[PDB]
């Protein structure tokens, strides 16, 4: 109502969490990719995707310190991701999209899925 | 977009 | 350099972030304000306030579930400003400005000091 | 900064 | 939404 | 605003 509000909030916010994350400061997941780890914030993978909404809701799944995802699953697509996450910045690119575009379907990013499907439609 | 419950 | 950015991502975070908040989900510490209880995210509020910054990048205090803060800290104050960290909106008036800028001090938000300095300034 | 939402 | 950031 | 180090 009477309230203001600092523009730079969100985005500061982000870059702090993701400042928090480089450092490994209170992260309390860890995220493994066909042999690969990923270190994270399990709230800001709630925040983000579908898929990690419903695993750390679920009253056995919130205490795990590791998730393995389907190991069918792109490392790098993952981490093109987890850095959306932590950034609002999505390198799609020509070589990548396909991967990506997977990799977000099953996190469940709609948005991501969405400009995914665009981006190959132009393109054909 | 994603948006929680 | 090749990257997209939805605009949207660090709000709709921030937001997403604001509702585990209310739901009690993955919440891990209570800040206790003269006799008054607050749930949060460490994360959040150390990416928000430099006084809860040191608090949680400290070996032991990292581990504490509950922190006091000094007993003349106005629990509205500290509200308004949770409310601020979760949602980048400040609910400043005339009847709360005096105690806002005195816990923003206090939690070390120069942004907002800064904002009640050139309310209080406009004022006189 | 600071704006009105 | 999507922007050129 | 607060810019973490």
């Amino acid at each position: 109502d009477s309230c203001i509000q600092f523009t730079r909030h969100a985005s500061d916010v982000l870059l702090n969490l993701n400042r928090l994350r480089s450092r490994d400061i209170l992260t309390d997941v860890v995220i493994v990719v066909s042999r690969e780890q990923f270190r994270a914030h399990k709230t800001v993978l709630m925040a983000c995707s579908g898929l990690f909404y419903s695993i750390f809701t679920d009253q056995l799944k919130c205490n795990l310190s590791v998730i393995n995802l389907d190991p069918e699953i792109n490392p790098e697509g993952f981490c093109i991701l987890l850095d959306f996450m932590y950034t609002s910045r999505l390198n799609l690119r020509e070589g990548n999209i396909m991967a990506v575009m997977a990799t977000a379907m099953y996190l469940q990013m709609e948005h991501v899925v969405d400009t995914c499907r665009k981006f190959i439609k132009a393109s054909e | 977009a994603w948006v929680i419950p």
